[PDB]
């Protein structure tokens, strides 16, 4: 709860990459795509709709961690 | 040309091309024009999904 | 001579007073703010002034920590201090039961005397100081930021806030001029306040190692 | 200055004899006693009072 | 008010209109504005015409006269300085020799 | 016949615009000749490349 | 006669040349000393010199004389001045990070192979940068396990 | 002779660039090989690969050099205020005086979302607000503008016109820009510094 509430660009890139890799491997879609044959476009649509089922696990340098939902974080 | 500098830090990769550049203002700043000949050679593996 | 030498002596005495005030020892405001006229009143000539004895200081006590703790300042008259002078100073401190002493050399210290002073005794702490360095106060320099030695409680609070260890803090050598100016030992932490370009300040910390 | 023996042409050094300082050569018994004052000025260049620039 | 130039449309430093668009309304708006500029400016530049010729760099009569007078004055002053240094005493600038 | 002017923004940095009709009528037409050499040598044994 | 005129009678032996620079500010024209020497302590200790506002270009002398933080500040100021001299600007955070990396172990360590070896611990990077065989054989002798951090 | 001298100068420039290429290439290689280990952690502390801390906070404040709008400053308050006034001109709200501006600024700044912001930025915002309030006071004293809002020439209110809506918009925009200009954790700050020094 102490880190920045804004979702960084690295987190965005990694989440979009993981979601595109999953969707490319026959993952279920939660935004009801309309003729999008590119998995990255579907991942971006899910991110804009805030329906990505991925929780970022931010690790502190000492060893502590904290979980943040994609819908909980702030996007730009 | 050692292993560290020539084969570990910087190495050669496939699925790449090299071509001379020419101006084209009718394209967006985030877009780049690729020739048809190179496009037929550089392939992308797409997984079959629903 | 007899004009620049007394000025150097007065400035060295003022710098020593400032160093003792920064370390926490008891010095009155008159000793800190001492004009050249008062120093001339004490002694206005080089032969009248006594470097080995008339300038020695023994009233230096850590009033904040313990009045019983005593610190001494030496001013050897010879340019190069030998083993015999170090032994005389050590036996005098043994007589007066003083554990902390400073040696303000005039030109330098012989390597044998340096090695002996390094391993005199763990209880007898003696620091070598050149008069050339003491002619200017390091703290008053514009490049040198404000350094404050933190207590064990503050170091514990820092380590708890940042979830760090002692070895993970930035290092600073014991032979650093500021480190010898403050007389900090291995394991102590110093907070440094760097003046930023704006009205704010940057707080950093360094561990002596 | 640099002086040489008229006999053989080697360099002359300054030594002290039994009566007075004399020029002598290391390879011949030639000597020469000093009668009056002998001087050799060099006139080194005097550093000028450098101007204040800026 | 004002006319666009490198100080406002170039890649020199801040105060650029595209930089203001990027910092105020995001990346997409700046990209669209740059695309519209790159698609508009060449069309108008071609329809208006912009050419350089040998007559665009030729000197005028007043320019030639001024250049001749300035060359004469400079050569006379340089000859005076040469004569002052070679024959006589020349005012030596601080921090440097006479040469 | 070169005309120094800006046209269509396809000559931004050092580029030049060519005329299609000019290239169609032989302007700039070039020929590249390459050589392919082969050798049929006799070895130590009494056999030859055929 | 070969070395009698070459004896020092007054001044700092390390100091080779000092000039009187002047600032012609409209409020007042002030005088400062520009010394082409390698002894900052002696210059500060001299009479009539305001040692509180004396800087230098040699980072090693500043480190040895006024501490590691003064050395960091001198590095920052000198890098920024050298960059501004060419008309190109760099954000101060980059040079601050560089100075902090050079001055985080209490001693100014350079970017050369020696300073990089004194700062870094990874054997693979030390071998890849410079002195491959020497570093590899030294690591094999010490048996130093290298992580993948 | 002039052509020969010009060719000499051109060849001097050419050899200078030829030496500069290799020299800066080697310098860039060294700088990147030395600085590639540093990274910005999530606790706002720059640490090396072994875990040792290089800086408790990057640059002393923690702002992104790529998102630096001003001259080594996060925001240009004058341009931001002008943009807020231009984008959201409220014609149905009266102007604010010096006291009213200071009061609304102090009321808005004491909210919860401004607590997590750094103190230096808040002090700079207070300084800019005090400066613009002094400017408005000087204008109203020059032109005799009354704070009651009953002056006959209403065009006098158009000299320095400020409304609490514009104040809130300006403060929220400054807060959002300062929050979005901070160093995003995980960025390779060392490589960026090496490149921005070598180039
Ligand atoms: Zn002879």
């Amino acid at each position: 709860r102490i880190t920045t509430p804004y979702m960084t660009k690295y987190e965005r890139a990694r989440v979009l990459g993981t979601r595109a890799l999953q969707i490319a491997m026959c993952a279920p879609v939660m935004v009801e795509l309309e003729g999008e044959t590119d998995p990255l476009l579907i991942a971006m649509k899910e991110l804009k709709a805030r329906k990505i089922p991925i929780i970022i696990r931010r690790y502190l340098p000492d060893g502590s961690y904290e979980d943040w939902g994609v819908d909980e974080l702030i996007i730009t | 040309q050692g292993r560290f500098r020539g084969n570990l830090s910087g190495k050669r990769v496939d699925f790449s091309g090299r071509t001379v550049i020419s101006p084209d203002p009718n394209l967006r700043i985030d877009e780049v024009a690729v020739p048809v000949h190179v496009a037929k050679i550089l392939t992308f593996p797409e997984k079959v999904n629903k | 001579d007899d004009e620049e030498e007394t000025y150097r002596l007065w400035k060295i005495r003022k710098t020593i007073m400032q160093l003792c005030h920064d370390r926490g020892y008891l010095v009155t405001q008159d000793e800190l703010d001492q004009t050249l006229e008062e120093f001339k009143a004490q002694s206005g000539d080089k032969p009248s002034e006594g470097r080995p004895r008339r300038t020695d200081l023994t009233v230096l006590v850590a009033h904040n920590d313990d009045p019983t703790d005593q610190m001494f300042v030496f001013f050897p008259e010879e340019p190069k201090v030998g083993i015999k002078t170090i032994k005389v100073y050590c036996q005098r401190m043994q007589e007066e039961n003083i554990t902390r002493a400073l040696i303000v050399v005039q030109q330098g210290m012989t390597p044998s005397a340096k090695q002996s002073l390094v391993d005199m005794a763990p209880k007898y702490i003696l620091e070598q100081f050149l008069q050339q360095e003491l002619l200017i106060n390091i703290t008053e320099h514009e490049l040198v930021p404000e350094h404050v030695v933190m207590t064990k409680e503050e170091v514990t609070e820092l380590l708890a806030r940042y979830k760090l260890r002692e070895n993970q803090l930035p290092r600073i050598q014991a032979g650093d001029p500021v480190a010898r100016y403050f007389g900090i030992k291995r394991g102590q932490v110093v907070k440094i306040i760097r003046p930023s370009e704006t009205a704010g300040r940057y707080i950093t910390y360094r561990l002596v190692q | 200055m640099l002086l040489f023996c008229p006999g053989c042409g080697n360099g002359l050094i300054v030594e002290e004899g039994q009566r007075c300082h004399r020029f002598a050569c290391n390879t011949c018994p030639y000597v020469h006693n000093i009668t009056r004052k002998v001087t050799n000025r060099k006139y080194p260049k005097l550093k000028e009072v450098d101007d204040v620039l800026g | 008010s004002g006319s666009m130039d490198k100080g406002t449309l170039g890649s020199g430093s801040k105060n650029n209109i595209f930089y203001i668009l990027l910092r105020d309304w995001g990346q997409n708006e700046a990209a669209d504005a740059m695309s519209r500029l790159a698609r508009l400016a060449p069309v108008y530049l071609s329809n208006r015409g912009f050419s350089i010729g040998i007559g665009d760099v030729t000197p005028g009569q007043g320019l030639l006269k001024a250049k001749y007078e300035l060359l004469n004055a400079g050569y006379k002053k340089c000859d005076e300085y040469i004569e002052a240094l070679n024959t006589g005493k020349l005012q030596q600038q601080p921090g440097c020799t006479a040469e | 016949t070169v005309a120094v002017m800006s046209y269509s923004g396809y000559d931004i940095e050092d580029a030049l615009v060519l005329n299609k009709a000019s290239l169609d009528r032989g302007f700039g037409r070039c020929l590249v000749y390459k050589n392919a050499k082969c050798t049929l040598k006799r070895y130590t044994n009494q056999t030859f490349d055929k | 006669k070969e070395d009698l005129p070459k004896v020092v009678v007054q001044g700092i032996p390390e100091v080779s040349r000092a000039v009187i620079h002047i600032d012609e500010q409209s409020g007042k024209e002030k005088y400062k000393l520009l010394v082409e020497g390698d002894n900052l302590r002696a210059v500060m200790a001299t009479h009539g010199v305001k040692g509180t506002r004396t800087t230098s270009n040699n980072t090693y002398e500043v480190e040895k004389t006024l501490g590691i933080e003064a050395a960091r500040t001198t590095i920052i100021n000198e890098i920024q001045y050298t960059m501004v001299n060419h008309g190109m600007s760099i954000d101060r955070r980059h040079v601050m990070l560089l100075s902090d990396l050079m001055t985080y172990k209490g001693e100014v360590l350079g970017i050369t192979r020696f300073g990089l070896a004194k700062m870094k611990e990874s054997v693979l990077m030390l071998a890849s940068f410079e002195k491959t065989a020497d570093h590899l054989f030294d690591a094999a002798y010490f048996g130093q396990k290298d992580s993948v951090c | 002779t002039e052509f020969f001298f010009h060719t000499m100068a051109g060849r001097e420039g050419l050899v200078d660039t030829a030496v500069k290429t290799a020299e800066t290439g080697y310098m860039q290689r060294r700088l990147v090989k030395s600085l590639e280990d540093l990274c910005s952690q999530y606790d706002l502390t720059v640490r090396s690969s072994t875990g040792d801390i290089i800086q408790f906070i990057y640059g002393g404040d923690g702002l992104d050099p790529a998102a630096m709008e001003g001259k080594d400053e996060p925001l240009e308050f004058k341009r931001v205020l002008d943009n807020i006034k231009a984008v959201f001109p409220c014609p149905s709200e009266p102007a604010l005086s010096k006291n009213e501006l200071i009061l609304t600024t102090e009321s808005i700044m004491k909210k919860s979302e401004f607590l997590c912001c750094q103190d230096s930025f808040l002090q700079e915002i207070k300084k800019f607000i005090k400066g613009v309030s002094e400017k408005i006071k000087k204008t109203r004293d020059k032109y005799g503008i009354n704070d009651n809002g009953t002056t006959e020439p209403r065009v006098l209110y158009q000299l320095d016109r400020i409304t609490p809506t514009q104040v809130e918009k300006f403060l929220e925009t400054c807060r959002d820009k300062y929050m979005r200009a901070q160093m995003e954790p995980g960025s390779a700050v060392g490589a960026l510094c090496a490149q921005s020094i070598g180039e």
